[PDB]
């Protein structure tokens, strides 16, 4: 886990999240 | 004149009378639960 992020996620996760994305 | 969603349904019209657009939002919704211990011990219970 990355302490400095709002949360507390590793930097390879971080990347992860960042590639997978009514009435 | 009419406006329409994926639904088909209207999106937003133009007022017959003064011709501007209203959008059309449909009135606020939502599923009502109910949280509750069991009966066996109280008839106290929370909605969400
Ligand atoms: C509705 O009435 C207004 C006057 O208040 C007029 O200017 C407008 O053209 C009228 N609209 C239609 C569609 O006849
Ligand atoms: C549930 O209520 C009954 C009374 O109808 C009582 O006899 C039983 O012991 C109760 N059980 C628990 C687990 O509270």
């Amino acid at each position: 886990p990355d302490p400095s992020k709002p949360s507390k996620r590793s930097f390879i996760e971080d990347l992860l999240f960042n590639k997978v994305t009514k009435f | 004149q009419f406006g329409r969603d994926i639904a088909d349904t209207t999106d937003a019209v133009r007022d017959p009378q003064t011709l501007e657009i209203l959008d059309i939002t449909p009135c606020s919704f939502g599923g009502v639960s109910v949280i509750t211990p069991g009966t066996n011990t109280s008839n106290q219970v929370a909605v969400l």
